[PDB]
Order: structure tokens, then C-alpha cells, then sequence
């Protein structure tokens, strides 16, 4: 979900 | 008897204790925006024309009714200070990243859930129209697996509640994330019709083409409406009432669950959508008008000035009641600068949905749903 860090 | 439907009487469930639950450094899921929420819903004085109830802390046998005894034990047992001895099992069940692990976090799952159940067997006790739980609507939970900043799917228990008494429920989900855990809950069955409008391509959860409609007898149960960046509110009021109808004909159930994802809002911090708060109430409107055993629940919004905003005028539509543009005084009106207004606008991207692709995905899904 977060575009911020991560996948999701 | 006669009639059809006036006024309907409204049930509130929250908990003073789930403002102060913290996700994490720099994390965007704040359950602080629920108590902004309602301390906003009580300086309207929208508390004297609605019954406000405190949601028990689900237990996990209610939990374990759709999820499985591995994943509810290991939430119950996993606490920041013991991280590393269940670093094994962390991974197993998604917990780490996106799910982080922190202070009461079993706690904030029983509140959530709690406020689900609570409200479905209020309606299936016939002592209200809506139920009302905006620490609700975590649809990304899986039966043993956590997702998308979803433990529990308070969800699917709520509506595994409410086939004790309703042969056919029906899911609505707003948020700009696709429902893929209340989908897959009821992929394979009829009693439950799972309908979702999303983003979709490289967009989270992956999920949600609408060429997803079902397996088993819930063929066809299934609708999905992907969509693009920046959709504003024409073109969602132009696709949400005939499909929703439509929905409502050839179906026909009996209790209506619409979850009230505030992250399709315009300038949200994860989304990519332009509604305003009109326009996302609207789709309140439309369910509501069936008068229907809904049961209203929370879910996204990243932008917790504009969530406050969201699911206090929702509130208000569920009670017919108008409410000035005008924000009174609460102990967060510093969030909400530097407007201090209820309503927001609309921002200057370009709707990526042309009407030309919203009336194809609409006629497309129109022959999935004459298939009942
Ligand atoms: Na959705
Ligand atoms: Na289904
Ligand atoms: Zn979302």
C-alpha cells in the first residue's frame, strides 16, 4: 500500500 | 403494515481507547482519525439523533469463525518486545512491513472487529437500519495472512453474523483499493455478492479485473469496476447508482454491508482519485435509499484531515440530518486548515477514466449481472 517503501 | 422508507434509526459504535493505537514512525494508518471522526460527529450534536454504543473487544473464538487458530494465536502472542523469537512466523503471516507489529496490537483488533459483530447482531435483532463502525472495514485480511494494514477482516465475520438470519448479503466497497478479502471469503458461494470499485494496474492489492466474477455456485457474484487515476464526482454518480441498481434487481438481498474506504478521496496520501466528499456521501445516498439492513463501516484514508471530514457528513446522510459548511470548534480544528470547512474541492489532475471507458466497463458488466 505504501509507495513510499515496501511492495504493498 | 405499509409504507416504504423515512427516517431510519442509526446505531454508533466507538471506542475512547482506539485514537490512541500507533501504527508507526511514519506510518500512514492512524487510528487517530477515527477519534478526530467522532469528536467531529459530536460538536455537530449529531449524538442527539443517534445511539452511540461502546463495541466489546471481540474475543478470538469470534475471531476464529473465519480465520484459522494458527494466525489468531500468533496475533495474540507477537508484542514488540518478542519480535525476534517469532521472526520466523512474522513472515509466514505478513506481519513486519506493511502490518508492523506495535504497543496493543491484538487490542485494536478486537476493538475493530468488536464494532463489526456488535452491529451485525444488532440488525439481525431488528433493533436498527445502520450500524455504524468507522474502526471497521479492513477488507485485506486474509484467513491466515495479514494485509494491506489489515489484521482481522472484521468484514467477513460481520457478515458471516449476518447469514444466521439473511440468506443473501451484498458488499460495497468505495475504497479506492480493491476488497480482495472480503472476495476471496465468498468467491465460491452465492449467499454473498462482493462489489468493488477500484484502481487498477500497478495499483495495490493487485486484484480486482472484472474479469474476476467467481467460482463455484458464486459464478457471477463477483463484480469488479477497474478504474484510473483521477476519477471525479460525475463520472462515479454516472456508473455507482445504475450499477448498485441493477445490483439491488437482480440480486435482491436482504442486508447491505458498504464499506466507506476514504482513501478515493481528492488529495488523499496513498490514493490517486478526485472525489470530494459529495461526492463520495452520494454513494451513501444511493444505498441507503433501498432501506435495506446496512451496516456502514471505515477502512482507507491517509489524508486525516479530509477522513474527519468524510465519515462525519456520511454519518449525517445516514441521519438525514444537515449539517452547516461551517466546521464548529473540537479539539482537533487545527487539522483542518486552513479552510476550517466541512467540504473539499476538487484538485487540477486529469481524469484518466474518459466517460467513452466508464459506459464500456458499465455495459460490460451489465451482461455478467443478467446472468442471475
Ligand atoms: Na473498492
Ligand atoms: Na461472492
Ligand atoms: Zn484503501
Amino acid at each position: 500500500x505504501n509507495p513510499k517503501q515496501x511492495w504493498g | 403494515y405499509s409504507q416504504g422508507g423515512g427516517k431510519k434509526k442509526v446505531c454508533y459504535y466507538y471506542d475512547g481507547d482506539i485514537g490512541n493505537y500507533y501504527y508507526g514512525q511514519g506510518h500512514p494508518m492512524k487510528p487517530h482519525r477515527i477519534r478526530m471522526t467522532h469528536n467531529l460527529l459530536l460538536n455537530y450534536g449529531l449524538y442527539r439523533k443517534m445511539e452511540i454504543y461502546r463495541p466489546h473487544k471481540a474475543t478470538a473464538e469470534e475471531m476464529t469463525k473465519y480465520h484459522s487458530d494458527e494466525y489468531i494465536k500468533f496475533l495474540r502472542s507477537i508484542r514488540p518486545d518478542n519480535m525476534s523469537e517469532y521472526s520466523k512466523q512474522m513472515q509466514r503471516f505478513n506481519v513486519g512491513e506493511d502490518c508492523p507489529v506495535f504497543d496493543g496490537l491484538f487490542e485494536f483488533c478486537q476493538l475493530s472487529t468488536g464494532g463489526s459483530v456488535a452491529g451485525a447482531v444488532k440488525l439481525n435483532r431488528q433493533q436498527t437500519d445502520m450500524a455504524v463502525n468507522w474502526a471497521g472495514g479492513l477488507h485485506h485480511a486474509k484467513k491466515s495472512e495479514a494485509s494491506g494494514f489489515c489484521y482481522v477482516n472484521d468484514i467477513v465475520l460481520a457478515i458471516l453474523e449476518l447469514l444466521k438470519y439473511h440468506q443473501r448479503v451484498l458488499y460495497i466497497d468505495i475504497d479506492i483499493h480493491h476488497g480482495d478479502g472480503v472476495e476471496e471469503a465468498f468467491y465460491t458461494t452465492d449467499r454473498v455478492m462482493t462489489v468493488s470499485f477500484h484502481k487498477y494496474g500497478e495499483y495495490f492489492p493487485g486484484t480486482g479485473d472484472l474479469r474476476d466474477i467467481g467460482a463455484g455456485k458464486g459464478k457471477y457474484y463477483a463484480v469488479n469496476f477497474p478504474m484510473r487515476d483521477g476519477i471525479d464526482d460525475e463520472s462515479y454518480g454516472q456508473i455507482f447508482k445504475p450499477i448498485i441498481s441493477k445490483v439491488m434487481e437482480m440480486y435482491q438481498p436482504s442486508a447491505v454491508v458498504l464499506q466507506c474506504g476514504a482513501d478515493s478521496l481528492s488529495g488523499d496520501r496513498l490514493g490517486c482519485f478526485n472525489l470530494t466528499v459529495k461526492g463520495h456521501a452520494k454513494c451513501v445516498e444511493v444505498v441507503k435509499t433501498f432501506n435495506l439492513p446496512l451496516l456502514m463501516l471505515g477502512g482507507g484514508g491517509y489524508t486525516i484531515r479530509n477522513v474527519a471530514r468524510c465519515w462525519t457528513y456520511e454519518t449525517a446522510v445516514a441521519l438525514d440530518c444537515e449539517i452547516p459548511n461551517e466546521l464548529p470548534y473540537n479539539d482537533y480544528f487545527e487539522y483542518f486548515g486552513p479552510d476550517f470547512k466541512l467540504h473539499i474541492s476538487p484538485s487540477n489532475m486529469t481524469n484518466q477514466n474518459t466517460p467513452e471507458y466508464m459506459e464500456k466497463i458499465k455495459q460490460r458488466l451489465f451482461e455478467n449481472l443478467r446472468m442471475l
